[PDB]
C-alpha cells in the first residue's frame, strides 16, 4: 500500500536520493537545460521551482543562503542564483521551468525528459505548438463565440 | 482512427472559451430543476 | 517442483501467440510538420531535437572557452550573437557568445 | 556412406514423384503417349459398342475443321493435295437431327401428357454439352478425336459425338441406331427430376393455364399442415385444391415456397414426370 | 545451409499478354546471421504482416525491441530495391505480403553454475525473410455476422441426410 | 483403416449394364523382358495366353512390347480415365491369367472402401417419411389449444 | 582484383581495346542530310594499309555489308539470350553494356528496314605492338528502322512499342585483332553525337530524392 | 422531356466523352518535371507523365503520409485538386486542414461539402415532385453552416421538412461518405458544359456567369458516382474525408414571388478535425440559424 506517498523511492536510500537530485539540480543551475530519465526529473523539477523561491528572498537571507549552499554543490552557482536566476523571475509567482518527454533512451530505453529554466539563452525547444485559430474547426467555434457575445450585448 | 479528445486541436483562444461556454450551461442546467413541484410532479 | 510432462507445441503456441504477448499497434503517431519525419503525439520530434540539441553542443563549447576554467560562471545573463548582428540595447551588460555562422532561422533574435 | 544401389534407386522413384507431385505436368493426347496405334484403337471403339461399324465412315467422324486447317499451317510452315481430308461437318449434321428427332420419338412415346415445350427442353438438355460431353469422354470419344487444341473443347466433342451417331446411322440404319441412343443418351434420365433438366420459372403459372386447357377450375391454396410458424424454422405444407379436390401437396420453409412447390409437384403429376412412374423399358424390342 | 530466398527474385517471367491483368512486382529480402532471438523477432514480424510498407516502417521506429531497428533497416533497402532493380513506380505503393524469422546457425558457450557444475548456453542466431508486392494493402476480414451464421446453421441443416439406410 | 482413407459411393460408369454391358477395360500394355529371369512366366503367357485372351476381348488393344526390363509390368486403362499399373515380376503364367482377367471385369473405379453395398436413385415408391405421413388431420386445422371464430 | 599475382611469368591475354583510337566526331547535321577531306581519307587509307598487310584478301566495300550482319545477328542473340555466340560477334568492351543491365529483362528487338546503304566512316589502326598486338577499328554509319520492346521481370511492357518501326541514326565502331590467326571483326562500341536527339519517353514516372539532410545541416537552394 | 434515370445517363456519357477526347490529345507519354517547394521533402523532383499524373501521384511517390494529410495542391500558387492532372511543368505543395493558414483548404472541403448535399437533395423527393439544383452560394466558414439553393416542385410550396426528414437527407450523406467515392473535376469549355446542363435553366445561366469571368471561357466541371455540378473551384480528393456531417435546417428564401427557393444547409467536419459531440451539438444549433451570404 502507498496511498499518499508523494515522493519516490530512488538511488541507495532517502539520503542517496536527495544527493541524487541534488546533482541533477546543479547540473541544471550550471547549464539550464539538462536530459534525464524521466522519473528523475519530474521528481527534481519540485525543488528547481522551490530553489528560485529561496534565491527570491535574497542573499543576505541566512536560511536562504544555508539552503543555497546545500543544494548547489558548486558554489560559482550560489552567486548565479541569487543574481542571475532570481532577479529573471522577479516578475513572476510560478512556473519557472518546463519539462517536456523526449524520445527514449537509446542504450536502455529509459523514459527520457528535457527540463529547463524558463528564458534561457539556448536555442529554443521544438515546443508543442496548438492548432491554429484558422483551421476549419477553430473557424467555426470563432462564429458561435461572435454570435454568443453579440446576443448578451443584445 | 486515431484516437482524439476534446480539446485536441482547439486553439489557445478557444480552450479557454470551451470551457466557460459549457461550464455556464451545466450551472443553468441545475438551476432549472430548482423547482420540482412547480413543473408537473406526480402524485404526492 | 520440476515439470512432470513436456509441453506440447500446441500448448506453446496458444501462450505464446495469445493477444495478451503480442505487441499492440500504436495509433498515436503523427508527422512533424517542421521537419516531416514521424513523432509521436506527446513526445518531441526525434530529428528536431537533435537539432536544437546540436546547436546548444555549439554554443555550450564556446562557453567554455570565454570562462577558461572550472567554477568559473558569470554573474550576468548570456546572449548568444550569430554573424552580422551586433549586441541590442537590451543587450549591454551580458555576456556575449560570439557563433561563426549565419543564425539558424528556427532560433529567433529576441 | 553405406553400400549399396537398391536403396538409392527406390529413393530416386519417390524423388521423382514427389518432383511431379510438386509440378504436375500439363496434360498431353493419349495418342502422343507411348503405346497407341490409331487404327486399332479405331477397331476396338466398335467392338467395344457391339456396333458394325465401317472404318472408313468412322474416322471421317472424328476429323473436324480445327484440325485440317492447322494441319494444313504446319504444312505450309515446313514448306511441304494429299491432304484432301474430310471433315466431320456432314455426319454431325446427320447425326444430330437424327438424334434429335430419335430422342423427340422416345419421349413423346413414353410421356404423351408433356406439351412440346417440355419435350424440348429434355431433348436439349439430353443432346446438350454437359450431357453429350460427359458420355462422350466416358467413351473413348475424346482419345480417338483428332483436334487442334487439347483438352478437346466441348463445343468440338460435342460435334465429333453427333458424327459418331451419324456414322453409325449410314452403317447399320436407323433401328440399330436407335438402340444406341437409348442406351447412351436416355440413360441419362435415370435418377434426374423433370424440373432439374427443364428449368422453369413461375410454376404457378404454368400450372393454371393447363387446367385451363384441360377445362379445370383455377387451384385454390390452403394450409395443409403447419410446425414452428413463429420459429426460424418452420414447416408447411400447402395443397392446392381443384373444385375441393387435393390435386398436390408441397411442403416448404415458407408459405410462398411450399405454395410453389405444391404447383412444381402438380405439374409433375399432370405431364407423367412422377418420382414413382413406371421405369424406362430397356428390355430388347419384341 | 540453405539460401532459397535470395534466388526468388531471379525469377523471369515471360512477357504477359494485351489483355491480362498487370502482374503485381514481388520483392523478397533478407537479412541472414542477426545476433538476436528468432522468438523474439517473430513477434516483430507476425506485427507488420499485411501492414503497408509506410505503416510498417512507421510501427517498427517506435518499438524499444532490438529487432525493430533491423527489420526498419531491411524494409528500407527492400523499398529502395523495389523501385531502383523491379520495376515499380511508387516507393509507397507497397505492402508486407510476408514476414517472418528463422533459425540461424548458433554457438555453444559454457554457462557456469555452483558445486563444480555446468550449463550449455546457446548464443542464438535468426534470419529475417520478408516479401514485397506492389499494390495497396488487401483489406482485412470483416467479422463474421450473425446473417452469416445463420446462414451456415440452416446450410448443415439441409445437407443433412438419412444415415444408414437407403 | 477407414478414417485414414478416402471412400465413395457404390455407382458405374455411364450407368453401365442399363441398355447395354459395355467392358470398361479398354487398354492392356505388357512389357516382357526377352531375357530376363522374372519375365519367364511373362514371356509364357505372351506365348500361348496373350492370343487367345485377345479373341475373346475384341473391344481391349493389347500392346506387347520386349524391351529389357527387371519388372515386367502391365498397365491397365479404362474407359474412364483410370490408370492402373500391375507388377508381374516372378509370376507365373496361371497366376498372371488370373490378374489379366481380374482387370478385366474391373470398372476403373478406385478400389476404395464404398460407404454402403448398394446404390439407388429411387428408394422410395410411395413417399419418404416425414412427421405428418402417420398423423390425423384436424377440421379446420386447428392447433392443439387453440380458440376458433373469436 | 585489379592486377594478379605478382612476379608471375603468365600475363592476361587482353583480345580488344577499352577504347576508340580516334573517336570518330559525325559532322553536325548528319541525320538531315539522310582539304580536311582528304586529310581524314589519308589517314583511313594508311590504315587501311596495315589492315590489308596481314589479312591480303580484305575489301573495304565488302564491309558495309558484313558489320550489317554482324549488327543484326548480334542483336537477335539478346532476344534469346544466346550469349555464347554473342561473345563470337562483340567485343569484350561491348559484352557487358549489351547483356548487364538485361539480365533479368525480356528484350524483343527486330530488324525492319535500312534506310540508307552503310558506309564506311572512318578506318585506323593501333600503335604497332602495344604489347605485341595490332588492333583494325572500323567505324561505319547505320540508318535503319527498328522496333524494340523490353519488359520487365515480370512481363509488363517497360520501354518503347512491339510493333511501331522508328529511325535510328548509329555510328557502331568495330574492332579486330590483326595479329590474332582466329581474329575477327566485332562489334567494338558505339558512338552518341551530342547532337543526337533524346531517346523517347519512359512508360513509368520517376522521383529524384533530394539532398538527405542531417539536423545539423540546412537546406539551400 | 427525359426521364430523371435517362438523364443523369445523358450527363455521363457526355462527361465521358469529354474526358476521353481530353486524354487524346496527349502525344503518347510526354514528361513534365515538377518540383517540390514544401517546407519537408525539400528539392525533390517528379518526372510525370503530362495530363495523366495528378498531385496524388507524387503524394504516392513520397510516402502514404502525404496520401492520406494532403486535401489539395498548392500548383505554381494555384490550388490545384489532387485528382487534378498536371499539364506543364511547374512547382507544387501539399496543403492540409492543420496548415499554419488552411483558409484555401477551408474553402475546398467547404465547396466539396455542399455539393454532396445536391447530390442527396436531387435523388431524396420522390419521382412525382420536380428537384431544380441552382447553386451552391459561397458563404464564409465562419458563418457556421455551407448553404444550398434549391427551387422545390410548386406542389411542395407549402411543406416543410420534418425532423425525421431532416435526418432521412443525412442518413443519404452519411451513405455517400461511406461508399468512398472519387472527386473527378474535368476542365470543359462553356459549349460542352451549356450541352450537358442543357436541361437545366439555372445551370444554363450559371455556367454562363463562369465562363464570361475568364478568357477562355473554360468551366470547372465535378462528378461524383453519378452525380455532375458546376464549381466555384477546386475540390477534396474523395468524400471519404468527411466524418461529422449532418444537413441542419432548410429555409425558404425572400422574396417568394417569383420563385421560392428554398436554401438547404449543412455543417460537417473531417476525419482530421472530428469534434466532441458536446462540442458537435453546440455547431449544429448555429448552422441551424439562417446564414446570408455577403
Ligand atoms: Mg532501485
Ligand atoms: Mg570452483
Ligand atoms: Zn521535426
Amino acid at each position: 500500500i502507498s496511498h499518499g506517498r508523494v515522493f519516490r523511492r530512488m538511488g541507495l536510500g532517502p539520503e542517496s536520493r536527495i544527493h541524487l537530485l541534488r546533482n541533477l539540480l546543479t547540473g541544471l543551475v550550471r547549464h539550464e537545460r539538462i536530459e534525464a530519465p524521466w522519473a528523475r526529473v519530474d521528481e527534481m523539477r519540485g525543488y528547481a521551482e522551490k530553489l528560485i523561491d529561496y534565491g527570491k528572498l535574497g542573499d543576505t537571507n541566512e536560511r536562504a543562503m544555508r539552503m543555497a549552499d546545500f543544494w548547489l554543490t558548486e558554489k560559482d552557482l550560489i552567486p548565479k542564483l541569487f543574481q542571475v536566476l532570481a532577479p529573471r523571475y522577479k516578475d513572476q509567482t510560478g512556473g519557472y521551468t518546463r519539462m517536456l518527454q523526449i524520445p527514449n533512451r537509446s542504450l536502455d530505453r529509459a523514459k527520457m525528459a528535457v527540463i529547463e529554466y524558463k528564458g534561457n539563452c539556448l536555442p529554443p525547444l521544438p515546443l508543442p505548438r496548438r492548432d491554429s485559430h484558422l483551421t476549419l474547426l477553430n473557424q467555426l467555434l470563432q462564429g458561435l463565440r461572435q454570435d454568443l457575445r453579440q446576443s448578451q450585448e443584445a | 482512427k486515431s484516437g482524439t479528445w476534446w480539446d485536441e486541436h482547439l486553439s489557445e483562444e478557444n480552450v479557454p472559451f470551451i470551457k466557460q461556454l459549457v461550464s455556464d450551461e451545466d450551472k443553468a442546467q441545475l438551476a432549472s430543476k430548482l423547482c420540482p413541484l412547480k413543473d408537473e410532479p406526480w402524485p404526492i | 517442483a520440476a515439470p512432470k510432462n513436456r509441453r506440447t507445441i500446441e500448448v506453446n503456441r496458444c501462450r505464446r501467440r495469445n493477444p495478451q504477448k503480442l505487441i499492440k499497434v500504436k495509433n498515436n503517431i503523427d508527422v512533424c510538420p517542421e521537419c516531416g519525419h514521424l513523432k509521436q503525439k506527446h513526445v518531441l520530434c526525434a530529428y528536431c531535437y537533435e537539432k536544437v540539441c546540436k546547436e546548444t553542443a555549439e554554443i555550450r563549447r564556446q562557453i567554455g572557452k570565454q570562462e577558461g576554467g572550472p567554477f568559473k560562471a558569470p554573474t550576468i545573463e548570456t546572449v548568444v550573437l550569430y554573424t552580422g548582428e551586433t549586441p541590442s540595447e537590451q543587450d549591454q551588460g551580458k555576456r556575449i557568445i560570439e557563433r561563426d555562422r549565419k543564425r539558424p532561422s528556427w532560433f529567433t533574435q529576441n | 556412406v553405406k553400400k549399396g544401389f537398391r536403396a538409392a534407386f527406390r529413393f530416386q522413384k519417390e524423388l521423382e514423384r514427389q518432383r511431379l507431385l510438386r509440378c504436375p505436368p500439363p496434360p498431353v493426347r493419349r495418342s502422343e503417349k507411348p503405346n497407341w496405334d490409331y487404327h486399332a484403337e479405331i477397331q476396338a471403339f466398335g467392338h467395344r459398342l457391339q456396333e458394325n461399324f465401317s472404318l472408313d465412315l468412322l474416322k471421317t467422324a472424328f476429323v473436324n475443321s480445327c484440325y485440317i486447317k492447322s494441319e494444313e499451317a504446319k504444312r505450309q510452315q515446313l514448306g511441304i493435295v494429299l491432304l484432301n481430308l474430310k471433315s466431320n461437318q456432314e455426319l454431325s449434321e446427320q447425326g444430330t437431327s437424327f438424334s434429335q428427332t430419335c430422342l423427340t420419338q422416345f419421349l413423346e412415346d413414353e410421356y404423351p401428357d408433356m406439351p412440346t415445350e417440355g419435350i424440348k427442353n429434355l431433348v436439349d438438355f439430353l443432346t446438350g454439352e454437359e450431357v453429350v460431353c460427359h458420355v462422350a469422354r466416358n467413351l473413348a470419344v475424346e482419345q480417338l478425336t483428332l483436334s487442334e487444341e487439347f483438352p478437346v473443347p466441348p463445343a468440338v466433342l460435342q460435334q465429333t459425338f453427333f458424327a459418331v451417331i451419324g456414322a453409325l446411322l449410314q452403317s447399320s440404319g436407323p433401328e440399330r441406331t436407335a438402340l444406341f441412343i437409348r442406351d447412351f443418351l436416355i440413360t441419362q434420365m435415370t435418377g434426374k427430376e423433370l424440373f432439374e433438366m427443364w428449368k422453369i420459372i413461375n410454376p404457378m403459372g404454368l400450372l393454371v393455364e393447363e387446367l385451363k386447357k384441360r377445362n379445370v377450375s383455377a387451384p385454390e391454396s390452403r394450409l395443409t399442415r403447419q410446425s414452428g410458424g413463429t420459429t426460424a424454422l418452420p414447416l408447411y405444407f400447402v395443397g392446392l385444391y381443384c373444385d375441393k379436390k387435393l390435386i398436390a401437396e408441397g411442403p416448404g420453409e415458407t408459405v410462398l415456397v411450399a405454395e410453389e412447390e405444391a404447383a412444381r409437384v402438380a405439374l409433375r403429376k399432370l405431364y407423367g414426370f412422377t418420382e414413382n412412374r413406371r421405369p424406362w423399358n430397356y428390355s430388347k424390342p419384341k | 545451409i540453405s539460401r532459397k530466398w535470395e534466388k526468388k527474385n531471379k525469377i523471369v517471367y515471360p512477357p504477359q499478354l494485351p489483355g491480362e491483368p498487370r502482374r503485381p512486382a514481388e520483392i523478397y529480402h533478407c537479412r541472414r546471421q542477426i545476433k538476436y532471438s528468432k522468438d523474439k523477432m517473430w513477434y516483430l514480424a507476425k506485427l507488420i504482416r499485411g501492414m503497408s510498407i509506410d505503416q510498417a516502417l512507421a510501427q517498427l521506429e517506435f518499438n524499444d525491441k532490438k529487432g525493430a531497428k533491423i527489420i526498419k533497416e531491411v524494409l528500407l533497402e527492400a523499398q529502395d530495391m523495389a523501385v531502383r532493380d523491379h520495376n515499380v513506380e511508387f516507393r509507397s505503393n507497397l505492402y508486407i505480403a510476408e514476414s517472418t524469422s528463422g533459425r540461424g546457425q548458433c554457438l555453444k558457450r559454457i554457462r557456469y553454475h555452483g558445486r563444480g557444475r555446468f550449463g550449455i548456453m546457446e548464443k542464438v542466431y535468426c534470419h529475417y525473410f520478408v516479401k514485397l508486392v506492389e499494390g495497396p494493402p488487401p483489406p482485412p476480414e470483416p467479422p463474421k455476422t450473425a446473417v452469416a451464421h445463420a446462414k451456415e446453421y440452416i446450410q448443415q441443416l439441409r445437407s443433412r441426410t438419412i444415415v444408414h439406410t437407403l | 483403416t477407414a478414417r485414414g482413407t478416402p471412400s465413395r459411393f457404390l455407382a458405374s460408369v455411364l450407368h453401365n449394364g442399363l441398355g447395354r454391358y459395355v467392358q470398361q477395360l479398354q487398354r492392356l500394355s505388357f512389357s516382357v523382358s526377352r531375357d530376363g529371369a522374372s519375365s519367364r512366366g511373362a514371356r509364357e503367357f505372351v506365348e500361348r495366353e496373350v492370343i487367345d485372351f485377345a479373341r475373346r476381348n475384341p473391344g481391349v488393344v493389347i500392346y506387347v512390347n520386349s524391351r529389357p526390363c527387371c519388372v515386367p509390368r502391365v498397365v491397365a486403362e479404362y474407359l474412364n480415365g483410370a490408370v492402373r499399373e500391375e507388377s508381374i515380376h516372378c509370376k507365373s503364367v496361371e497366376e498372371i491369367s488370373t490378374l489379366v482377367q481380374k482387370l478385366a471385369d474391373q470398372s476403373g473405379l478406385d478400389v476404395i472402401r464404398i460407404r454402403k453395398p448398394f446404390h439407388t436413385d429411387n428408394p422410395s415408391i410411395q413417399g419418404q417419411w416425414h412427421p405428418f405421413t402417420n398423423k390425423p388431420t384436424t377440421f379446420r386445422g386447428l392447433r392443439p389449444r387453440e380458440v376458433q371464430d373469436p | 582484383l585489379v592486377i594478379p599475382p605478382e612476379k608471375s611469368d603468365r600475363s592476361i591475354h587482353l583480345a580488344c581495346t577499352a577504347g576508340i583510337f580516334d573517336a570518330y566526331v559525325p559532322p553536325e547535321g548528319d541525320a538531315r542530310i539522310s582539304t580536311e577531306r582528304m586529310k581524314k581519307t589519308m589517314a583511313s587509307q594508311v590504315s587501311i594499309r596495315r589492315i590489308k598487310d596481314y589479312d591480303a584478301n580484305f575489301k573495304i566495300k565488302d564491309f558495309p555489308e558484313k558489320a550489317k550482319d554482324i549488327f543484326i545477328e548480334a542483336h537477335l542473340c539478346l532476344n534469346n539470350s544466346d550469349h555464347d555466340r554473342l561473345h563470337t560477334l562483340v567485343t569484350e568492351h561491348c559484352f557487358p553494356d549489351m547483356t548487364w543491365d538485361i539480365k533479368y529483362k525480356t528484350v524483343r528487338w527486330s530488324f525492319v528496314e535500312s534506310l540508307e546503304p552503310s558506309h564506311v566512316v572512318q578506318v585506323r589502326c593501333s600503335s604497332m605492338m602495344n604489347q605485341g598486338n595490332v588492333y583494325g577499328q572500323i567505324t561505319v554509319r547505320m540508318h535503319t528502322r527498328q522496333t524494340l520492346a523490353i519488359y520487365d521481370r515480370f512481363g509488363r511492357l517497360m520501354y518503347g512499342q512491339e510493333d511501331v518501326p522508328k529511325d535510328v541514326l548509329e555510328y557502331v565502331v568495330f574492332e579486330k585483332q590483326l595479329t590474332n590467326p582466329y581474329g575477327s571483326w566485332r562489334m567494338h562500341t558505339k558512338i552518341v553525337p551530342p547532337w543526337a536527339p533524346p531517346k523517347q519517353p519512359i512508360l513509368k514516372t520517376v522521383m529524384i530524392p533530394g539532398p538527405q539532410l542531417k539536423p545539423e545541416e540546412e537546406y539551400e537552394e | 422531356q427525359l426521364s430523371p434515370t435517362e438523364l443523369t445517363e445523358m450527363r455521363n456519357d457526355l462527361f465521358n466523352k469529354e474526358k476521353a477526347r481530353q486524354l487524346s490529345l496527349t502525344p503518347r507519354t510526354e514528361k513534365i518535371e515538377v518540383k517540390h517547394v514544401g517546407k519537408t521533402d525539400p528539392g525533390t523532383v517528379f518526372v510525370m507523365n503530362k495530363n495523366i499524373s495528378t498531385p496524388y501521384s507524387c503524394a504516392m511517390h513520397l510516402s502514404e503520409w502525404y496520401c492520406r494529410k494532403s486535401i489539395l495542391a498548392l500548383v505554381d500558387g494555384q490550388p490545384w485538386d489532387m485528382y487534378k492532372p498536371l499539364t506543364k511543368s511547374c512547382e507544387i505543395k501539399f496543403l492540409t486542414f492543420k496548415d499554419c493558414d488552411p483558409g484555401e483548404v477551408n474553402k475546398a472541403y467547404w465547396r466539396s461539402c455542399a455539393m454532396m448535399m445536391g447530390c442527396v437533395i436531387e435523388r431524396a423527393f420522390k419521382d412525382e415532385y420536380m428537384v431544380n439544383l441552382v447553386r451552391a452560394p459561397e458563404v464564409p466558414v465562419i458563418s457556421g453552416a455551407f448553404c444550398y439553393d434549391v427551387v422545390l416542385d410548386s406542389k411542395l410550396d407549402e411543406w416543410m421538412p420534418t425532423k425525421e426528414n431532416l435526418r432521412s437527407f443525412t442518413k443519404d450523406a452519411h451513405a455517400l461518405i461511406y461508399k468512398d467515392l472519387p472527386f473527378e473535376t474535368l476542365e470543359v469549355e462553356a459549349k460542352v458544359a451549356l450541352e450537358i446542363f442543357q436541361h437545366s435553366k439555372y445551370k444554363v445561366d450559371f455556367i454562363e456567369e463562369k465562363a464570361s469571368q475568364n478568357p477562355e471561357r473554360i468551366v470547372k466541371l465535378h462528378r461524383i458516382g453519378d452525380f455532375i455540378d458546376v464549381s466555384e473551384g477546386p475540390l477534396i480528393p474523395r468524400t471519404s474525408i468527411c466524418f461529422q456531417y449532418e444537413v441542419s435546417a432548410v429555409h425558404n428564401l425572400q422574396p417568394t414571388q417569383p420563385s421560392l427557393i428554398r436554401r438547404f444547409q449543412g455543417v460537417s467536419l473531417p476525419v482530421h478535425l472530428r469534434a466532441h459531440f458536446t462540442i458537435w451539438d453546440k455547431l449544429l444549433e448555429r448552422s441551424r440559424k439562417m446564414v446570408t451570404e455577403d
